RNA sequence: GGUUGGCUUAGAAGCAGCCAUCCUUUAAAGAAAGCGUAAUAGCUCACUAGUCGAGUCGGCCUGCGCGGAAGAUGUAACGG
RNA sequence: CCUCCUAAAGAGUAACGGAGGAGUACGAAGGUGCGCUCAGAACGGUCGGAAAUCGUUCAUAGAGUAUAAAGGCAAAAGCG
RNA sequence: CGCUCAACGGAUAAAAGGUACUCUGGGGAUAACAGGCUGAUACCGCCCAAGAGUUCAUAUCGACGGCGGUGUUUGGCACCUCGAUGUCGGCUCAUCUCAUCCUAGGGCUGAAGCAGGUCCUAAGGGUAUGGCUGUUCGCCAUUUAAAGAGGUACGCGAGC
RNA sequence: GCUGACGACCAUAGCACGAUGGCACCACCUGAUCCCUUCCCGAACUCAGAAGUGAAACAUCGUCGCGCCAAUGGUAGUGUGGUUUCGACCAUGUGAGAGUAGGUCAUCGUCAGCU
RNA sequence: UUUUUUUUUUUUUUUUUUUUUUUUUUUUUUUUUUUUUUUUUUUUUUUUUUUUUUUUUUUUUUUUUUUUUUUUACCA
RNA sequence: UUUUUU
RNA sequence: GACCGCCUGGGGAGUACGGCCGCAAGGUUAAAACUCAAAUGAAUUGACGGGGGCCCGCACAAGCGGUGGAGCAUGUUGUUUAAU
RNA sequence: AUCGUAGUCCGGAUUGGAGUCUGCAACUCGACUCCAUGAAGUAGGAAUCGCUAGUAAUCGCGGAUCAGAAUGCCGCGGUGAAU
RNA sequence: GUUCACCACGGUGUGGUUGAUGACUGGGGUGAAGUCGUAACAAGGUAGCCGUAGGGGAACCUGCGGCUGGAUC
C-alpha cells in the first residue's frame, strides 16, 4: 500500500504516520539517520504513553525491519512512514512537510493529497522553422512523445507529429521566389498547419499547452492559434528544440509550469471572495469542521502548512482548541471523502491570521 | 508536399494489342484458309470444316458458309464451315 | 394517500443517474412533462369536474413562397 | 517485349493511370502409340503427429499445366 | 556466328562537365511577378448537441460529425503578357469594404455596483511614438478612447 | 414389349429415394494352361469358360425432396429527338437481371437379337 | 522528399547460396584467492524491425511500412 | 617475463 | 671573535597581486583569507619486503592412492514451508 | 570349474509384491529378509587432497550411543607396497 | 560708489589609488563504505628525488645533467 488510494482505506488502529525531513545531496543527508532516529524515539514514547508497550514494540520492530535497509543517499525531500500493528509502508516524496508524528485511526495523507492536487497535465508544442514536436507531460515527466508508433495519431486528418516543414520554399521548387519575401507568410501558414494538428490531438484529451520555441516562432503561432485561450505558458529560452529529448524539454518548461500553478492559486482568491460575498464561506475551525463532516463544503483552502491539534468528537460536532494531532488533516479528509476539493494555497497568498477557509455547498 | 503522401509506385507498362476475336461471323461466305477466330485457348472449338492452328486459330479447311453453334455435352461454342 | 418507490449519493424527497411502473380515495391525478432547491420547499403540467357553446386537432404528401444570405471605384445578382 | 484493367459487349484507343511479369528453359519438358486421373475432407491403420506411406468412401478439378497473368484444358493441353 | 546497339527503327568504331564573364535565334507553344479560372487547404459563418461551466447542453465554450460564404492563406491550372506587365520593405499620397478596434444604440448574461463577456444594429469621424532587425511581421518600452481586419497590380519607383 | 451397339441432343435429359428385370442380352461370375497384363498385384488389361447370382452395376418404371428450366406484369438500363434543378424527366423505339406463378423424373434416329 | 546502405543474442559485429545461425564482450555456474580483480574451466543465448507474398521449406526470394546512416533537395 | 586492490 | 645571510607550526605557497628582469619558457622580490592540531628530526622495539644469509616441516620434488564426473549416505547453503 | 570384455554372470540405485523383528505405535519416517525390476556408471574438466613403513593401499572384526535405527565416530587385527 | 589685485564656495576635464559587486573561469580546502587506476614508502616490484624540456585521462612517463636523503653488491 504505497498509494493514496490505499492509505486512506487502510483504517488501522493504532495508525502511525511519521514524517522525516530528508535531503537529496551530501552532506545535507548526513543528518537524515539522526532525524529518523529522533522521530522513531518520539513515536515509541507516545505509543507507549497512549497504548500498551507490547503494541508499541511490535510497531517499532516492524518499522525497524523496513528502515534497516534504507539508503539515505537516495532520500527525497520527505520520508513518510505509515506503520500499523501488521503492516509498514514507507514512501519518499519530493514534497516538503514539517516533521511530525500522527497517531490516529487513519493515516495522515494530507501531504499526498497536496501532491496530487498540485498535479498539472499538459501538452508541449515545440516549434522550429524546420519542424514541430508534441509532447504530453505530467507534472515533471514526459507521458509520451507523439511519434509514428502512437494510437492518438492513427486516425488523423492532419499531418502527424513530428511535423517536418516541407514547404515548397524550403525545398526550392513550387512556384515562389526569395525576392518576393514570402518567408514570414510561409512560416505563418506552416504554424497554422501545426496548430491544426495540435487542435486535432487536443480535442480527444483537452489539456492546456505550453508553447516552446524562438520568440518569433511563438509570436507567429500565437497569432495563428485556433484556440489561443488554452495556451498557459510560452518558453523561449529552452535549448536544443530539434535534437534534445522530451525529458529535456519538460525539464526546461518547469519554471513556466510552476508559474502557472502560482497563477491558479492567485485565481482561487477570487472564488474565495465570491463565496465570502455570497455568504457561503466558513473560516472558523469549528464551523469548517462541522460543515466538512456533514458534507456541506465543496472547496477547502488550507494555508500549506497549517497544522493544528484540537479535541474533536463526532457526536456533538464540537472542536475545542488544544486530542487529534491534525484537526486540519481531519477536515481535509472529510472534505475529500464527501466529494469535495482541497486547495493548498501558498503562504504569501493566504494570510496567516485566517489560514483555513471553506467554500460550502449551501 | 506537406503530408508525406505522394511517392513511388512505378507501373506504367502494358503490352501491345493482339487484335484477337471473331474475323468471319455466322452466315458469311468463306474460302479455304480464311481465319475465322483468333483466340487464346479454345474459346471456340473447330467443328466440321474448320481446323485449329498451334495458337488456337480457327481457319476454314474448305469453302462454304461459316456457322456458329453450341453443341456437345460440355456446351462448347463450335464454329463450322457448311458446304453452302 | 402508501411514499422521501428501491438503489445510488454529501444530498438524490416526481424531477443528477441506475432498476420496476405497483396499489389505494377516486370524477382525476404520472413512483411525474417542465421550472425550482444543496436537498426539501414552492410554481406549473398531464389528468378530472364545472362555465361557455360548434366545429376542432395533429401527422403525411404536393405546388409556390420566408429565413439561413457579409466585400472591397458606383446602383451593380431582370441589359435598362 | 508479355498479361490484366482503364477500353464505353467486334478491332483499336491515352496519361509521370492502377496492378504484375520477360531478356529464359528443355534432346526431353519434342514426335508418336498406349495407358492413367487430381486437390482436399472423413474413417481405419507401427513408429507417425495437424500433415509422410497404406486401405476405404465422397470429390468437373476446389489440383496440375517449367514460369507472370489472362484465356483455355477430359479426345485432357494435366500424369506415366 | 559476333550487339544490356536496354535511349531496345539501332546518328560515330570512338565522347564528360562549367559559365554569376557570357552570347545568338526563338517562345507567353513554357516557368519566376501580378491578373484570370478553381476553392482542395485556409479564414469566416451556420446545423446537431457529448461534454465543461459546483447544479445547469445552449451566460460563456462547444467533442464526434454535417452544411455553407468569402477569395483571404497555402496550393492546383497554364488562359494573358518573354519585339520587357520592374521585386520586398520604407517614404509620400491615398481610396474602398465591413467580418467594428474606439466612440453611438441595444438584447441576453454565471448583468449587485464599477468593470466586463457574447451577440444584434452601426462605416460619421477617429484609430500612437519609439528600441531591435532590410524587414512586412514579431517581440519589447511607454502611451491612447482606441492602437481594427482587409481590398485596391500582396494600391502607389514615367512620385521619392 | 424388352435388351445391346452407335448417334442426335446435352439437365424440362441431372441427382436423390423406392420397385421390377435374368427365358435372349448385359453384368457380375469361374480359372489362370495358353495370348496378353502388374514400376508388386489376373485389381484393371487379356485369354479359356459356363457352377452360381441379379447382391452390386446396369436398364426400366414411379415421384417434386434437391437441382434444372420458367412466364405474365412491373422495374433497371438503353438508341434517337427534346428538356433538365445534372438526380433525372418527356416523346418514340427497345427492354433485362433478380424474383413470382408455373413446368420437368426427357425426346428422337439407324442396326441387331429374344418375345 | 529522392537515390543508395542497411536493421539478427546483453552490446557491437559475421552469415545465408531457400534447406542452418555466428565471433567478441558480456551473463550464469565452477575453480584459483584471506577476500575481490585478473585468470582458468563450464554453460545459456537469437519471431534474424515489422508486414503482406512465393516456395514443401525464407533471416535469405518479392512487396510494404518502420528505425538507421549517408547523398541530394536547384532557377527565378 | 607477467603479484591490482583491501 | 669579526662581518654578512637566513629561520620562527603544517598546509594554502615560493602561490596570488604589484614591480623588475627575460624573445619566450619563465626567473626574482613576495602576501592574504582560509584550514588543520598537528606536521617534523633522531633513535628504539616489533612487523613486513616481488632485501640478504642459514635452517626445518608430506612444504615442494620423487612416488602410491584418491577428491572433482555416477548412484547413494550424511552435513551445510539456498529455496520451500505452519514449522522446516 | 565357469564367465571371455559385454553396460555383461559388472554395477545394485529405484520401483512392485510378500514377510520378520523392536516398539503403545514403522503413513509421514525404522532396519533387515525373500522374489521381481535392473538406473546412472566403461575411470571422471578447471582444479585439488592424504601418505615416508608394518606406513599408504586393501580386507574383514568389535564397541559407545542404543527398545529398534552407521556408509559416521572410536578401536582391532590380516595382507602389505612405491618413492 | 566704481574698478583692479588676492581669495573661499562652486564648476569643467583628464588621470591615479582603493572598497563592494560581476556572467564565466583557475587553483585551494572540507564532506560519506563513489568512479579510474596504483605514483610513493621494501630494490614498493622501472631506486627515489632536484632542475629542465617534451608528452600523457590521472597519479605520472620519457630525455639531458645532478644528488644519495639508494637495497643488493
Amino acid at each position: 500500500k504505497a498509494t493514496l488510494k490505499s492509505l486512506r482505506e487502510t483504517k488501522a488502529n493504532p495508525a502511525v504516520s511519521i514524517f522525516v525531513k530528508t535531503h537529496r545531496e551530501h552532506p545535507a543527508n548526513d543528518q537524515d539517520p539522526i532525524a529518523l532516529k529522533n522521530q522513531l524515539k518520539i513515536v515509541e514514547e507516545r505509543l507507549t504513553n497512549e497504548f500498551d508497550k507490547r503494541t508499541a514494540t511490535t510497531i517499532l520492530d516492524k518499522i525497524h525491519a523496513e528502515t534497516k535497509e534504507y539508503n539515505h543517499k537516495y532520500n527525497l525531500d520527505t520520508l513518510a512512514i505509515f506503520a500499523s500493528v501488521d503492516d509498514v509502508q514507507l514512501i519518499r516524496m519530493p514534497l516538503d512537510t514539517p516533521e511530525r508524528v500522527v497517531i490516529s485511526n487513519r493515516f495522515a495523507t494530507r501531504d499526498l493529497v497536496r501532491d496530487m492536487a498540485s498535479a498539472v497535465h499538459y501538452y508541449t508544442v515545440v516549434l522550429t522553422r524546420d519542424k514541430a514536436r508534441l509532447i504530453e507531460a505530467a507534472n515533471d515527466r514526459v507521458v509520451a512523445e507523439f511519434d509514428t508508433d502512437n494510437a492518438k495519431q492513427n486516425n488523423m486528418e492532419g499531418i502527424p507529429f513530428p511535423i517536418d516543414n516541407n514547404g515548397l520554399y524550403t525545398t526550392g521548387d513550387g512556384g515562389s521566389d526569395r525576392s518576393a519575401n514570402n518567408e514570414n507568410s510561409y512560416l505563418k501558414e506552416f504554424f497554422n498547419q501545426v496548430d491544426k494538428s495540435v487542435q486535432e490531438l487536443w480535442g480527444e484529451h483537452k489539456m492546456p499547452l505550453v508553447i516552446v520555441g524562438d520568440v518569433r516562432n511563438i509570436s507567429y503561432y500565437k497569432e495563428v492559434c485556433d484556440r489561443p485561450e488554452n495556451i498557459i505558458a510560452t518558453v523561449s529560452n529552452l535549448t536544443e528544440l530539434e535534437d534534445g529529448n522530451a525529458q529535456r524539454i519538460i525539464d526546461g518548461v518547469q519554471d513556466a509550469v510552476e508559474g502557472y500553478r502560482t497563477s491558479l492559486h492567485e485565481a482561487a482568491l477570487g472564488e474565495i471572495d465570491k463565496a465570502r460575498g455570497a455568504n457561503a464561506l466558513s473560516t472558523d475551525l469549528q464551523d469548517v469542521y462541522r460543515a466538512a463532516f456533514q458534507g456541506a463544503g465543496e472547496t477547502l483552502y488550507v494555508r500549506r502548512g497549517y497544522i493544528q491539534a484540537a479535541k474533536v468528537d463526532e457526536d456533538a460536532q464540537t472542536l475545542t482548541m488544544a486530542v487529534t494531532d491534525d484537526a486540519v488533516g481531519l477536515i481535509i479528509e472529510h472534505v475529500i471523502n464527501n466529494g469535495g476539493k482541497a486547495v493548498f494555497m501558498p503562504q504569501e497568498m493566504m494570510s496567516a491570521d485566517q489560514p483555513i477557509a471553506l467554500v460550502t455547498r449551501y | 508536399a506537406h503530408k508525406k503522401a505522394a511517392g513511388s509506385s512505378r507501373n506504367g507498362r502494358d503490352s501491345n494489342p493482339k487484335m484477337l476475336g471473331v474475323k468471319i461471323f455466322g452466315g458469311q461466305a468463306i474460302v479455304a484458309g480464311n481465319i475465322i477466330v483468333r483466340q487464346r485457348g479454345t474459346e471456340f472449338h473447330a467443328g466440321a470444316g474448320v481446323g485449329m492452328g498451334r495458337d488456337h486459330t480457327l481457319f476454314a479447311l474448305n469453302d462454304g458458309v461459316v456457322k456458329f453453334a453450341t453443341k456437345g455435352k460440355f456446351n462448347r461454342r463450335y464454329v463450322m464451315v457448311e458446304e453452302a
